[PDB]
Parts: structure tokens; sequence; C-alpha cells
């Protein structure tokens, strides 16, 4: 019983796999951030140029 | 593809359910990637897939 | 987020194992065990 409660007072328990999920989304967010940066370009849209 | 106001953007301009500010322009997400454009004839959105 | 980013040929393949059949596999470790 007190393993649930462990578990329902405690929110940090999982941590490790909320870090994984966060790490993996951050990275995925960044890689889709980094199209819209010039990288020394007239723009970054293709149809522009 | 649609030429919207100077987007060309390559998408299906489907219908969207979703309540906007009143002056109506260009839509956006959290990845600074537009999902909904206005229609400037009739005041409806359009989502963009 | 993972299912908001299917913009730029971001695609998340399914897993292999469903989550009931990795119940299941957990239910049945469980009572070989108790
Ligand atoms: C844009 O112009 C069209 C063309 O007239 C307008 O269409 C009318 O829209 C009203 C409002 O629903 C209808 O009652 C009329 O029957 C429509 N007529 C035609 C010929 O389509 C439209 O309303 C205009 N939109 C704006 C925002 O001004």
């Amino acid at each position: 019983g007190k393993i649930q409660d462990s578990l329902s007072s405690t929110a940090s328990a999982l941590g490790k796999l909320q870090d994984v999920v966060n790490q993996n989304a951050q990275a995925l967010n960044t890689l889709v951030k980094q199209l819209s940066s010039n990288f020394g370009a007239i723009s970054s849209v293709l149809n522009d140029i | 593809n649609f030429n919207f106001n100077g987007l060309t953007g390559t998408g299906v301009l489907t219908e969207s359910n979703k309540k906007f500010l009143p002056f109506q322009q260009f839509g956006r997400d959290i990845a600074d990637t537009t999902d909904a454009v206005r229609d400037p004839q009739t005041l409806e959105i359009l989502d963009i897939t | 987020l993972i299912c908001a980013q299917k913009f730029n040929g971001l695609t998340v393949l399914p897993p292999l194992l469903t989550d009931e059949m990795i119940a299941q596999y957990t239910s049945a470790l469980l009572a070989g065990t108790i």
C-alpha cells in the first residue's frame, strides 16, 4: 500500500522517463526550429530565394 | 500548392472550427510552422496539413 | 509535440510491442513467480 502512496503523493518518482521524453522532445523541437535559420543566406525560405 | 497573401505553401485547405481574433491574418503553431491560414473572402478559417 | 512535428518528414513509427502486450508479459511473469 505504501508503494502506491509513495507514487500518489510524489510526482518525481518517474523522473527518468520524463527526463528522457523531455530530452527527445527538445531535440526534435531544436531540429525543427533550425529550419528557420538563414545560415548567412538571404532568407530561410526556398521559394523566396 | 496555395498562394495566400504572399505565402506559397503545399498542403490541404480543410475547414477548422477554431475561434480567432476579430482582425484576421495568418496563423502559426508552436514550432513556428504555419498550420492555419485565413480565408480573405469569407470569415472562415482553414487548416493546413 | 511528437504528434505536432509531422510536418518535415518527421515520422514516429509505432512500437512493435503494444502496451497491452507488455502488460500481458508482466502479468505472466508475476503469475509465474507467484
Ligand atoms: C465577398 O464578396 C462576395 C461576393 O458578393 C460576398 O458574397 C455574398 O455574401 C453574403 C454574406 O453571406 C451573401 O448574403 C450573398 O448572397 C453573397 N453573394 C455572392 C454573390 O456571393 C461576400 O459576402 C463578401 N465577403 C465579405 C467578407 O465582404
